[PDB]
């Protein structure tokens, strides 16, 4: 199960 | 059969891909080669012929030939000697060339020490400084893309520790640099404006014949040149070309003789300015056998101010503005206008930051008496 | 010990395309979840059996998600282009590292997110999980959005609860091939290298999991500098292999040997050479 | 920027004996970036049908693959690995070889 949100830089 | 041979080779034990060597060792004609690790299947194929007088060719070199080789003779009674010392043969060319460059400045007079680092763009754990020169083979020693070496011809080279003896392709040629010193001069004057060229006179009166210019701060030589000495003094000219808000700095120059390549002592600094480089305009103004004092000022915030004569320059006055009227003003005493003075004056302003770099010129002050 | 980890990488191409995004999945070494934006559909694809009996629900919101951090990635590309100041004709690589560590018992220990850029860090999350750390003044600017939009409880709250949890559930739906433990087989050559010297060389073969010491012994003492000992390689079948080698004088080899030391050893292993 | 030269390694996954199937491994690890060409030689001749496992990176940010293909050993059949990178400045050609 992957993270929902990548991050934005 | 007691005693260890010798083991060389040539030219030499760094390689050029492709280029040919010869491996050599040498006792008392019964020789055995090999390398340290893995065995180097080429050495058996080697003539009889060659390998009874310590004779090992490589045509033409190539990558699987690179490692620690050594070699051993003697038989029959008392046979086997205790190794040759190790010969590391490498292989060059394997990667990209690195760059080599001295810190902080290739120019050092004599007795001194210098720093030259070895970079690169890939992430090798090893460098190594091999110093060229001349027919005496060049010597090498060992160092996360920087390497730091302290001290004729210098060059580095990269390697993998994971292959030790392929090395990557070597750098660019880079060498380094007490006499009676030269003499610097620019015409017409210190002062030059952006699109405006210059040019350095520079000589000396002990018989040099090659003259080059080092502006302090910067990598390499800026020109080169020649000229003729007969008992007296030499000179040559240099040229800079269009310059910008990059030329201006502190500028020296040094000379050589016809054959020799050891270099003059360094020459007086010449100060370079560029004007133009402010938005912010200077107001050249006069107050007033007459006791006169011009001014000069300015609204920006200027912390020098510089007068100069069309004519006697090379003579810049530089004073401390002061705070005046809501602008930034120096009075620059001339006393009695003699018929010396006499002149069409300028003058500029100057922020301490940027000490080199000068505003836009005044108008022309016609100063007659 | 366990662990669960997910990759991920944007490489751009100017004028080939638009920049590719790669991610993966593993438990501890096993990818069982792959993403391709160069394939014909980009999908979470399976990569294990012991996760393709997950509904389809699982794939399409993992697929979601997947895209989700493309297109993020891929804005990240341009965003970081623009704080290092670079051409926009250059390629750059953009990696990131997330995953959670679980220790003996099964809680977690350790948790981790990292981000690259160029083969070099960039942007990592500490150890409590509650502040970042920036490598340059570029990252500073990434670091204080980071704090701004306080990401560091969503990522917190993931490390310590989905991914310890998925975790448990992928080791149970794969405990036959996850919790396994084969031992290397092993077996001492011998290769002359001239007369009076010699290479013994230690080999463990088809083992896991990767982790496995080995070492070699003069006489009972170790000879940890004479020792070439390459990287443990996979062998292609999910065991990995790796060897050491030493160098010794013609005779004096049987005072040597190999002590290797693995997980699914019943006990520490001793070699010597037979020929 | 940060670039990396690839690290290979030439093994048989199975201890080899000439005449019983066995698979040619070319192990490519450690390097950056992830633009590589990697070819697997018989006797100096490209074999084509070779597969790779899917493209990842270790701890370190570098990129590793493993390369592979089905053969049967032979006494003078010859075996080798070509890997193409940026940080080469030409190719590197490792060989097989039994004993490692």
């Amino acid at each position: 199960r992957i993270i929902p949100r990548h991050l934005q830089l | 059969h007691l005693p260890k041979p010798t083991l060389w080779a040539e030219p030499g034990s760094v390689i050029t891909q492709g280029s040919p060597v010869t491996l050599r060792c040498q006792g008392t004609q019964e020789y055995r080669l090999y390398r340290e690790k893995k065995t180097a299947p080429w050495i058996t194929r080697i003539p009889q012929e060659l390998v009874k007088k310590g004779q090992f060719p490589i045509p033409s070199i190539t990558w699987e030939h690179a490692g620690r080789y050594r070699c051993y003779y003697g038989s029959d009674t008392a046979g086997r000697s205790e190794s040759s010392d190790p010969l590391e043969l490498v292989v060059t060319g394997a990667y990209i060339k690195p760059t080599l460059s001295a810190q902080p400045s290739p120019v050092v007079n004599s007795g001194g020490n210098v720093t030259l680092q070895c970079d690169s763009q890939v992430a090798f754990d090893g460098f190594i400084l091999c110093k060229e020169g001349e027919d005496e083979h060049p010597q090498c020693l060992n160092s996360s893309s920087r390497a730091i070496f302290s001290v004729w011809w210098y060059r580095c080279y990269a390697y993998d520790s994971n292959s030790p003896y392929e090395w990557s392709l070597p750098s660019d040629l880079l060498e380094l640099l007490v006499s009676k010193k030269p003499s610097l001069s620019v015409q017409p004057g210190p002062i030059v404006a952006p699109e405006e060229t210059l040019t350095l006179q520079c000589g000396s009166d002990a018989g040099y014949n090659r003259f080059v210019l080092y502006k302090d701060g910067e990598r390499d030589f800026l020109q080169l040149a020649g000229a003729q000495p007969q008992a007296g003094l030499s000179q040559a000219n240099f040229t800079l070309g269009p310059v910008s808000r990059s030329y201006g700095g502190q500028y020296r120059c040094y000379g050589a003789h016809n054959l020799s390549s050891e270099w003059s002592a360094p020459s007086d600094p010449l100060d370079i300015l560029i004007a133009g480089q402010f938005y912010d305009r200077v107001s050249l103004s006069v107050q007033p056998g007459e006791n006169v004092t011009l001014l000069c000022q300015s609204q920006g915030w200027m912390q020098t101010f510089l007068l100069t004569k069309e004519g006697a320059a090379d003579d810049p006055w530089r004073l401390r503005s002061t705070y005046q009227s809501q602008k930034y003003q120096a009075e620059f005493p001339m006393g009695p206008v003699t018929s010396a003075h006499a002149g069409t004056y300028r003058c500029y302003g100057s922020q301490s930051s940027k000490p080199y770099l000068l505003t836009h010129p005044s108008d022309p002050l016609e100063l007659h008496h | 010990s366990h662990s669960m980890r997910y990759f991920s990488a944007a490489v751009s191409r100017p004028g080939r395309g638009e920049p590719r995004f790669i991610a993966m999945g593993y438990v501890d070494d096993t990818q069982f979840v792959r993403f391709d934006s160069d394939s014909a559909s980009p999908r979470m694809e399976p990569r294990a059996p012991w996760v393709e009996q997950e509904g389809p629900e699982y794939w399409e919101e993992e697929t979601r998600n997947t895209k989700a951090h493309a297109q993020t990635d891929r804005m990240n590309l341009q965003t970081l282009r623009g704080y290092y100041n670079q051409s926009e004709a250059s390629s750059h690589t953009l990696q990131w590292m997330i995953g959670c560590d679980l220790g003996s018992d099964g809680r977690l220990i350790r948790g981790y997110e990292r981000y690259a850029y160029d083969g070099k860090d960039y942007l990592a999350l500490n150890e409590d999980l509650r502040s970042w750390t920036a490598a340059d003044t570029a990252a500073q600017i990434s670091k204080r959005k980071c704090e701004a939009a306080n990401v560091a409880e969503q990522r917190r709250a993931y490390l310590e609860g989905t991914c310890v949890e998925w975790l448990h559930r992928y080791l149970e739906n794969g405990k036959e091939m996850l919790q396994r433990a084969d031992p290397p087989k092993t077996h001492v050559t011998h290769h002359p290298v001239f007369d009076y010297e010699a290479t013994l060389r230690c080999w463990a073969l088809g083992f896991y999991p990767a982790e496995i010491i080995l070492t070699w012994q003069r006489d009972g003492e170790d000879q940890t500098q004479d020792v070439e000992l390459v990287e443990t390689r996979p062998a292609g079948d999910g065991t990995f292999q790796k060897w050491a080698a030493v160098v010794v004088p013609s005779g004096e080899e049987q005072r040597y040997t190999c002590h290797v030391q693995h997980e699914g050893l019943p006990e520490p292993l001793m070699l010597r050479w037979k020929q | 920027m940060i670039q990396r030269t690839p690290k290979i390694q030439v093994y048989s996954r199975h201890p080899a004996e000439n005449g019983k199937s066995n698979f040619l491994n070319c192990y490519v690890s450690g390097f950056h970036p992830s633009d590589i060409e990697v070819d697997l030689l018989k006797n100096g001749e490209r074999i084509e049908k070779v597969e790779h496992s899917d493209l990842s990176f270790s701890k370190d940010w570098s990129f590793y693959l493993l390369y592979y293909t089905e053969f049967t050993p032979t006494e003078k059949d010859e075996y080798a690995c070509r890997v193409n990178h940026v940080t080469l400045s030409q190719p590197k050609i490792v060989k097989w070889d039994r004993d490692m």
